């Protein structure tokens, strides 16, 4: 939870996963399994984000 | 051998006119495994060439 993510100094985010194939033409096998990229980072209601327990705002810029 | 022949009538009848189409099927043969390459066989499963 979000009060977790401060309390332990962690980060709030969420898992991406994909199905991925690896295709061995040596033995012709085609193997799919779900792989875990990685996590990315959620955003609060209020538009911050939790990062190592400090709370963070990505401000606009202008070009 | 593999014949240049592949039965594929069992697609269309076989109409008496055909118009001149900008599609065109085609045949292409296939030869799964390269040249001098190991074809490797699972038991109890038949190996396409």
């Amino acid at each position: 939870k979000e009060r977790d993510a401060v309390y332990e100094s962690l980060t709030y985010s969420s898992e991406l996963y994909v199905s991925a194939g690896l295709i061995w033409k040596t033995n012709r096998n085609m193997q799919e399994q779900r792989i875990f990229i990685g996590n990315i980072p959620l955003m609060n209601s209020l538009g911050t984000f939790i990062v190592n327990g400090i709370y963070r705002v990505v401000i606009n810029q202008i070009l | 051998e593999i014949a240049d022949s592949i039965n594929l009538a069992t697609l269309f009848p076989k109409d008496l006119f055909r118009e001149k189409d900008n599609i065109q099927l085609r045949v292409f043969n296939y030869i799964l495994y390269g040249n001098g390459k190991p074809t490797r066989g699972i038991s109890d499963t038949s190996i396409q060439l």
